[PDB]
């Protein structure tokens, strides 16, 4: 009964560079020899797609469909379309899909914000905030460097891109890191990069340490 | 625990030492030729006992044993081979220093550890050959007159 | 005859997203009805090649040939071979092409030296870098966020490190004037390879970088 | 039947105070007793090479040709030639060779660069770049000194010449040596020295160490 055609996610074409069209159908009594395909918008051949997962535990059907096309295919425009046919179907349902291309672009802008004062005087751990705003469209991809290496995504946080009441069709949107206190004391640089396609290279990271933002304390000045 | 290691197990527990005693008199009644090694950070050349030439200077002193920062060791003084001892990459000299091994098996702890070996003797040998180091240093003639009958510093 | 494929450059792919293949059959003398039909490892032909270069002044007739297949096939290795027949030729040639050790680059910043800053006449800064395995690195420098214009800038060609047999090394070199350099004028340098994990890194300094920012000391006769 | 006639190079004329000037026969047939005569333009030949090498991997005698004149004629741009007679050649191959003289000289700078202070944190190594540029034409030589001692020849790289963006005329060069941290806190002043044909006196020195840009009238420090 439910049937799907997920457009591909910025994250996820940036972290694989394997864009990927999912037909899911699923909601559906289980049978057996179920057709799924995939179309483009004067309906291609695809990649036979496999690996299709089995009946649910609650004995409902479930139908996996991949079409495995790269970055240039999806841009051009083409309205995919998912195929499914079974014996039970009166037709064979086609569901389309395809990028909604006419939106308006703007660049991002990142800062990062050091954690309290009154934080770093209980001494247990600190937070720190890559914040990011004013960016169209939505779905923005970002993570955390970590001198060199990073990070798992389990200890940092994203938020989600809600929409910014002042502005007319912009964005904004939060990722909070939580680190032990002592190593806050010891450099470690802590880059946040984000990641957007309204940027002339796509990427831009920013930096802050312990000593980022104390202002200095003597002005001395020696006259002979 | 000189004593203890002499005779008085478990506080006069026994006089069965007496027992060993006859065992004092029981035992008296008579692969890699290849250069697949590679290179690994954290050492350059040693310097303990000063820069290879031209270099000058710097030398390393022994760490007074009786010290509460370090010298908890009740030992002796602390020899400045062994304080330039090139720990190899099982430790990071970062900003303030802090270990890279956490997530690892036994296998490749015990590679990396024939690793530092490899480098530690390397360094060790290129250290002696130039003659810098003070038992290696002969008088001022070849620096190589009491050369061992193997063709070593 | 000399029929030959150039595999195309990390640089152009980053660039343009659009990797594609081009072989060429070039220093001959002119003829005509002579064709390029790109095929993959198994065989399979792929678009052929359009705007076709005509006899040129030189008396030299080069077939280009072009293929426009994206970086999948390119990144799993497989073997590219371009066909070509011709008048002469009996039997149509075929080359084949393909994808060929990983170490991450580092980068530094060099400022002007300051006997540079007293003539007053002009600056060079440099963007260093070092470590990187295999070769062909991608570089490039923004001002304040804003693109300058290629030929401001030089980088020289990846060389063999002498400890390290597989790292390399790279420099960079952007002119300008002293007076702005006086001012701020940030001059980012940003580096793209294979072995970074985001494949784009940059950096950036300015003229205050290196002062001590927790006191001020000044000095006046 | 290919003949390589190879101009000294500067480094190897201002080294060795004196010029060399070799042609060499290779792809050949195997035969030895080549008679190759060093003559000059005007016709006037000189003593020939010495110490004819194997037959090459490919089946090939390799015969060797070489000359050692005075470096006043070979300023005078003299079309030295050499003369080759063998007995599968059918008439002596002849080549010309000489100095490409109208070429615009303008006196290089050289400045001199530490590591990147960033870099002194790893503690592993550090590298001093001495750059070479605005000069005309090519063929600079590059060496580094430390405290007046020569180096060995691997421990430093030095680049190759490439045409100035600004300048049509003239050119630039790098040069990198390697070096452990831990000394640099010394400094062993690790100077460098070029050689080029512009320069008035033909060499030129440079030098740096930990504490060269230091202010040398106040001493200010901080501690806790």
């Amino acid at each position: 009964i439910r049937v799907f055609a997920i457009p591909p996610s910025f994250a996820s074409i940036f972290l694989t560079k394997s864009t990927k069209l999912t037909c899911l159908v699923t909601d559906l009594t289980t049978y057996d020899s179920v057709t799924i395909s995939w179309t483009r918008q004067n309906g291609e051949a695809v990649k036979t797609h496999t690996n299709i997962s089995e009946s649910h535990p609650n004995a409902t059907f479930s139908a996996v469909g991949e079409a495995s096309i790269c970055e240039d295919d999806w841009n051009s425009g083409e309205r995919f379309t998912c195929t499914v046919t079974h014996t039970d179907l009166p037709s064979p349902l086609k569901q389309t899909i395809s990028r909604p291309k006419g939106v308006a672009l703007h660049r991002p802008d990142v800062y990062l914000l050091p954690p309290a004062r009154e934080q770093l005087n209980l001494r247990e751990s600190a937070t720190i905030t890559c914040l990011v705003t004013g960016f169209s469209p939505a779905d923005v991809f970002v993570q955390w460097m970590q001198r060199g290496q990073p990070l798992s995504p389990e200890k940092y946080v994203t938020s989600a891109p809600m929409p910014e009441p002042q502005a007319p069709g912009r964005y904004f949107a939060h990722s909070i890191l939580t680190v032990s206190e002592e190593e806050w004391n010891t450099g470690e640089t802590y880059t946040c990069v984000v990641a957007h396609e309204a940027l002339p290279n796509r990427v831009t990271e920013r930096t802050v340490d312990k000593s980022t933002g104390k202002p200095t304390l003597y002005n001395v000045s020696l006259v002979m | 625990e000189f004593l203890i290691k002499k005779c008085g197990n478990n506080s006069a527990h026994g006089e069965e030492i007496f027992s060993e005693k006859l065992k004092n008199a029981e035992k008296k009644c008579k692969s890699c030729d290849l250069n697949a090694t590679n290179y690994i950070r954290g050492c350059q050349s040693k310097t303990y006992d000063g820069k290879i030439f031209p270099g000058k200077g710097g030398e390393k002193q022994w760490i007074c044993k009786d010290t509460i920062i370090h010298g908890d060791t009740n030992g002796a003084c602390i020899p400045p081979r062994t304080q330039n001892l090139c720990v190899g990459e099982l430790w990071d000299k970062s900003y303030g220093g802090r270990s890279n091994i956490k997530n690892d098996t036994k296998e490749l702890l015990k590679e990396k550890i024939k690793n530092a070996i490899h480098k530690e003797t390397e360094l060790l040998y290129e250290y002696h050959d130039t003659g810098t180091a003070i038992i290696s240093k002969n008088d001022k003639k070849g620096q190589k007159g009491k050369n061992d009958p193997n063709g070593l510093p």
